[PDB]
């Protein structure tokens, strides 16, 4: 059902060259597969294990330990709004309510169009400019609840 | 080292941690994540004690006793109020998410979590919120999975992955949603997965075979017994209820099998509970099958045997020493035949000669773990002698142990040891006809026909010692790999050479003996291990006798007109057509057995023998250790018409009725005395266990726990009158709880481990002199022979290289842990676990035949055409065909034989 | 750029010291910042921390000797070796040598980060650099060094 592409395998072997042990490229291999496919499917665990020479249970334990390695299918764009204490003081709850009103989803769910997946992430390391959001690779700071129905409309 | 626990002074080992040192002293500290065989990781935080700086310190500090060395002049407190409160808090935190499951949990009454909850004194719930729940997985036919009961102690992953070497069990997830299981549903692939039911302190991993017919631990009747499913002789505690064998627990033997069994021994016991077993003597008269009691069966058998001219007896390696000796006494020494084939007997006698005349020490199974390099020749250990494979894995991890010891890291700090020794390991060189399960840790695997494996052994022995015979025709790359083996073996302080009779090659055993002799001559502390086939193969080899072919010759020539077959189906050791013709020619066949075999249709009389569960006896280990197995239950307690006697009892009473026309149901000690009087090299079996007059302060040893229930109701449907308690005249055990099972009792045979406050398998800690060590008054069993003062000579019979000849196909044996053993493959739960019968072919041979993967080919052996589907074996070599030994229709005697007319059906 | 300029790689500055520098991007767990759990996550494992002793100095990444240091410590090092010991000891009259990145965040007038010597009081940081609390807010609590 799953087959690694040639570019994925070449990137995984290139990451394997950087470490003493080929096991150490497991997180990078999972992130490569996730970057190419949006998430890590079930056959990808055994594919990564077969390339790296480690058991599939080790790959699955790594993939389920880390929250950024997605293991269920997600939308085209992953909204990751900050949840920690400084953005709590700066009022992330208004941002979360605005996102849930605009998308009609609870956190951890995906829209029916498959466009957005809403996730409460950890502290984004941008606390002096809070509240913070991280769409797929872009960090948006100084969030206001009125800027969400404009911010979400440039991610088609 | 000196420690002070609660103001009391104790002398301990300073290389131990505080938890194991205090448990060895009889002190009770709760613990979950520590195991004596696994080391300390400090996960569960349950073992907290209070350590003080010195004697004049009162504040102290809470430390993990499993992670704290028992160094000299240590001051700790277990019953400190802060420590007790913290331990109770840890139990409470575990209790917050634990399901309300104890009545419907198979672990109940046998649960370490229950014991530690009671031990800390936590019985009041104040958590009011929800409990996390988990989905379960299907782990196969043996292990049932119930993830709600997990306390995240990480014992399963540490055992299964770090100890046993398995790859398909892991921990997944995070903060409090940690999941212990497989990546997906499927059968657990390790041969030692069954030890999870004792490793897991809760009811997550449970014995599914026991769960089908579940009963609680206090309701079991236990006995100390020996596993009958291969030659390793692991100590077991079979437990029964309502007349059927319910469970096989690990019985701790610090010398053999300490905490662990393999899955064959743990789950292949189900043949005892089969409903087609003979439960009463049956005499065939015409087409009728008259049922007899013991007396008239003995009288009729004695009359017919007295009327016959010559009676021969065919023993078995399944039967005990006493049973084979009783058959040998009944028919005479010259008329007694070992039930195995001539080649099998030759290899077994050579293995015995190497073990007891080669001058090289043969290690016990626990001692295998302390060797520095392993060479395995021809023996597929994981499928034939599995616990040796587990011990070899430990011996391989010994290098990481040594590297960590060089950095002053304690022996129990397992995570630091595995971090220091990353992938460094002791050398392992395995040789087989195909790939093995030891290839993941093997430094090198040689896949070759058994001639070439023997040639590799002879070449290694010649390279170590030039006085050994040389091998002509070694390729330069194979020579370089041989030199790698020689450099690894010559530098080892304790090299270990493992071989056995399962390869079907005498030359492999000769090559292994040559390698062991060459390493002995260089001053190495070399050990040699031989893996036999069956539970009492070595005992039958020591007793001796003719081969099965000689017995069949006697039957076919008419020189013998009466044959007594003891516990032997005879189709695993000879061709079925020849056996059927010989048994049809003989005018009297008497089969003494406990399983319904195919030769009972020719049998004039069938004596319903007892299995290991219903009998006592002695079996001889593959290392030459005599071990007693004791009867678990009386078969006639529930069904009064059951006449199921021990085989030695049947044959001794038959001999007595043949001589003096009176039956004589003897005693086990009398038969053992007869063995040690007539066969002097079996004289060690007297000291294997004490006789039936042994008492612990005047009382016998109990088979069942004190809280054994249903004493006046279990048989009440048969009759409201409670019957007589069955009397055991053979052994020191009683068929009741009116007996002793104290942990401090001066004995070595422990039927089951129970201590007050310790209902789980952790109760074995109380029965040991030190935790993880030996039993307190010595492990049971005695070595029959010592190491010889002088060794053997070099075997100069170097075989030639294998040549694929057209029309012939050399049969390469493939062994299966589930299927190759006879009685275990008769067990119903093995049928789901049994692989489909595949005939293994090289890609080139299948291309020559035009055969693809999965098409059915027909081959004729001994004039019998049988059809199997083809599996492509890349590791096999050309001119060889791979067959699964011991399955339906494929006898293990076919190993090494040739094949004819291999064509697509 | 440092590799193509000869500052990284083989035979740096003609001394003979070989050093290769890699960037390993994580996958988002807070426990990965703990140094032994950081070593476990660098080895491609689940980021469980390790018990000490042994410390990473003797048995760290892949069993080898390993030293884990924060970004700001390794940014303090070059000024120490470019100016000297006495300069680093003569910029603050406190038991904690050198400067430190300090700053107030959360409902203040100017949330941000400033480099200040050790021994700077938190009140002057909040009032001068952060500007104090915002309009119509009363200061009730503070955390000095994170969550
Ligand atoms: S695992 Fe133990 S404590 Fe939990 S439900 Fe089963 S018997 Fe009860
Ligand atoms: S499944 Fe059992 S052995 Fe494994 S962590 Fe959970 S309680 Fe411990
Ligand atoms: S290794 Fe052999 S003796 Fe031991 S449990 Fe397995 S089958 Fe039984
Ligand atoms: S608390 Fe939200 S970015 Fe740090
Ligand atoms: S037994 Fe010591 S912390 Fe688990
Ligand atoms: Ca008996």
């Amino acid at each position: 059902a799953f087959e690694l592409s040639a570019a994925e395998r070449e990137a995984i072997e290139h990451e394997m060259h950087h470490y003493e042990d080929p096991r150490a490229a497991s997180i990078e291999a999972l992130k490569i597969v996730q970057k190419q496919r949006g998430w890590v499917p079930d056959g990808a665990i055994h594919a990564i294990a077969d390339v790296l020479g480690i058991p599939a249970s080790d790959v699955e334990g790594v993939a389920t330990f880390y929250s950024q390695i997605f293991r269920q299918p997600v939308g085209r764009h992953v909204i990751r709004y900050c949840d920690s204490v400084v953005c709590h003081i700066n009022g992330y709850q208004g941002i979360q309510a605005a996102l849930e009103k605009k998308l009609n989803i609870k956190p951890g769910q995906t829209t029916f169009d498959g466009r957005f997946t809403l996730l409460p992430t950890c502290c984004l390391g941008n606390c002096d400019k809070g509240p913070n959001m991280m769409i797929d690779e872009d960090t948006h700071a100084h969030l206001t609840p009125e800027a969400i129905p404009e911010l979400l409309e440039r991610y088609k | 080292a000196t420690i002070h626990v609660d103001g009391k002074e104790y002398e301990v080992n300073g290389a131990d941690n505080l938890l194991e040192a205090c448990l060895s002293l009889g002190l009770d500290i709760p613990y979950f994540c520590w195991h004596p065989a696994l080391g300390s990781v400090g996960a569960c935080r349950q073992c907290a004690v209070k350590q003080y700086q010195n004697a004049e310190d009162t504040r102290g500090r809470l430390v993990m006793s499993c992670m704290t060395p028992a160094s000299d002049g240590t001051f700790i407190s277990i019953d400190d109020e802060e420590a007790k409160q913290f331990r109770e808090s840890v139990v409470e935190w575990l209790m917050t998410n634990h399901p309300h499951d104890c009545p419907v949990c198979e672990e109940g009454g046998n649960c370490h979590l229950q014991d530690m909850t009671v031990m800390t004194g936590h019985s009041f719930r104040r958590y009011r919120f929800t409990k996390r729940t988990h989905r379960n997985q299907d782990l196969g036919p043996f292990i049932s999975h119930e993830m709600n009961r997990c306390i995240a102690c990480y014992r399963c992953v540490r055992y299964y992955k770090d100890y046993a070497g398995g790859t398909d069990l892991g921990v997944y997830g995070a903060h409090d949603n940690v999941y212990f299981g497989r990546p997906e549903d499927g059968t657990l692939e390790s041969e030692f997965s069954g030890n999870l039911v004792e490793i897991c302190p809760t009811g997550v991993f449970t014995d599914k075979t026991h769960s089908e017919r579940y009963n609680r631990k206090w309701d079991m009747q236990f006995a100390p017994s020996i596993c009958q499913q291969c030659s390793i002789g692991c100590n077991i505690s079979p437990g029964e209820r309502y007349g059927e064998l319910r469970r096989i627990e690990n019985r701790y033997n610090g010398t053999v099998n300490h905490y662990f069994l393999c899955d064959r021994g743990r789950f292949g016991y189900g043949y005892v509970n089969l409903k087609d077993r003979p439960r009463q003597p049956v005499q065939r008269r015409g087409d009728d099958f008259i049922t007899l009691n013991a007396e008239q069966a003995m009288q009729g058998a004695a009359d017919i045997l007295r009327q016959s001219k010559k009676v021969i007896g065919i023993g078995s390696p399944r039967a005990s020493v006493e049973s084979n000796f009783a058959l040998r006494e009944l028919v005479g020494e010259e008329n007694f035949y070992t039930g195995i084939a001539h080649g099998e007997q030759e290899r077994l006698q050579l293995a015995l000669k190497v073990l007891r005349e080669g001058g090289i020490y043969t290690p016990a199974l626990r001692e295998i773990e302390s060797y520095d390099a392993v060479l395995v020749l021809g023996e597929d250990v994981t499928q034939t002698g599995a616990r040796v494979a587990l011990a070899v894995r430990q011996a391989v991890k010994g290098k990481a142990r040594e590297m960590a010891a060089a950095q002053k890291v304690a022996d129990w700090q397992i995570a630091a040891i595995l971090n220091i020794g990353q992938r460094a390991k002791h050398p392992l060189f395995v040789t087989n006809v195909d790939d093995t399960r030891l290839d993941d840790i093997a430094a090198w695997t040689y896949r070759a026909p058994v001639e070439d494996q023997a040639r590799l052994g002879f070449a290694i022995a010649h390279a170590l010692d030039n006085s050994a015979p040389a091998v002509d025709g070694i390729e330069p790359e194979l020579q370089s790999k041989i030199d790698v083996i020689v450099q690894a073996l010559a530098g080892a302080k304790k090299p270990l050479i493992i071989s056995g009779t399962n390869a079907g090659s005498l030359e492999v055993i000769q090559a292994a003996a040559n390698v062991a002799k060459a390493l002995k001559g260089r001053g190495a502390d070399v050990g040699i291990t031989m893996i036999a086939r069956s539970v009492n193969s070595m005992g039958l080899g020591i007793m001796g006798g003719g081969s099965l072919e000689e017995a069949l010759t006697e039957l076919e020539t008419g020189r013998a007109d009466a044959v007594v077959v003891l516990e032997n189906d005879l189709h695993r050791h000879a061709s079925a057509t020849r056996v059927n013709a010989a048994l049809a020619k003989a005018p009297l066949v008497m089969v003494v057995d406990h399983q319904r075999t195919a030769i009972m249709e020719n049998a004039h009389l069938v004596l319903s023998a007892a299995s290991f569960a219903e009998s006592d006896g002695t079996v001889i280990n593959n290392e030459g250790r005599a071990q007693r197995f004791f009867q678990v239950y009386d078969p006639a307690y529930y069904d009064s018409k059951t006449v199921m006697l021990e085989s030695w009892r049947w044959l001794h009473s038959l001999h007595s009725t043949l001589l003096s026309r009176e039956v004589d149901w003897t005693q086990l000690d009398h038969v053992i005395d007869a063995v040690v009087a007539k066969i002097p090299e079996l004289a060690g079996i007297k000291d294997a266990a004490p006789d039936a007059t042994f008492r612990i302060r005047g009382q016998k040893l109990a088979r069942e726990p004190h809280r054994y229930s249903g004493r006046t109701a279990m048989r009440a449907n048969i009759s409201v009158h409670e019957p007589r308690q069955p009397q055991d005249i053979d052994t020191m055990f009683t068929f009741s709880m009116e007996g002793n099972n104290q942990p401090t009792a001066h004995r070595s045979q422990v039927p089951f481990a129970w201590a007050p406050g310790w209902n789980s398998p952790q109760a074995w800690n109380k029965f040991q002199d030190e935790v993880g060590g030996k039993l307190r008054f010595g492990d049971p069993g005695v070595r029959l022979f010592e190491t010889s003062e002088n060794g053997l000579d070099y075997f100069t019979s170097v075989p030639a290289r294998f040549q694929p000849q057209d029309g012939k196909w050399r049969i390469a044996p493939y062994y299966h842990l589930f299927g190759s053993d006879e009685l275990s493959q008769r067990a119903p739960v093995f049928q789901s676990r049994m692989p489909q019968p595949y005939i293994k072919l090289n890609p080139a041979d299948a291309a020559k035949l035009g055969v693809n993967a999965g098409t059915r080919v027909s081959f004729s052996y001994d004039g019998n055409t049988v059809t199997l589907p083809v599996e492509i074996a890349e590791g096999l070599t050309a001119g060889q065909v791979g067959l699964p030994m011991g399955m339906s229709g494929i006898a293990p005697v076919l190993a090494g034989a040739h094949l004819e007319d291999l064509k697509e059906a | 750029e440092a590799t193509e300029a000869g500052l990284l790689g083989k035979n740096i500055m003609g001394t003979g010291f070989d050093f290769e520098l890699f960037v390993h991007t994580g996958a988002g767990r807070y426990i990965c910042g703990e140094e032994t759990a950081l070593i476990n996550s660098l080895e491609g494992r689940r980021a469980n921390p390790r018990s000490k002793p042994p410390f990473p100095a003797t048995s760290g990444a892949w069993g080898k000797p390993t030293c884990v240091n924060n970004v700001e410590t390794l940014c303090n090092v070059p000024a120490i070796l470019a100016n000297g010991v006495e300069w680093y000891q003569n910029i603050s009259k406190s038991k904690d040598a050198g400067t430190k990145l300090m700053g107030f965040s959360g409902r203040v007038k100017n949330p941000g980060l400033w480099e200040l010597p050790f021994g700077t009081t938190a009140r002057e940081i909040l009032e001068d650099y952060a500007g104090g609390m915002r309009d119509g807010l009363k200061f009730k609590a503070w955390q000095p060094g994170g969550a």
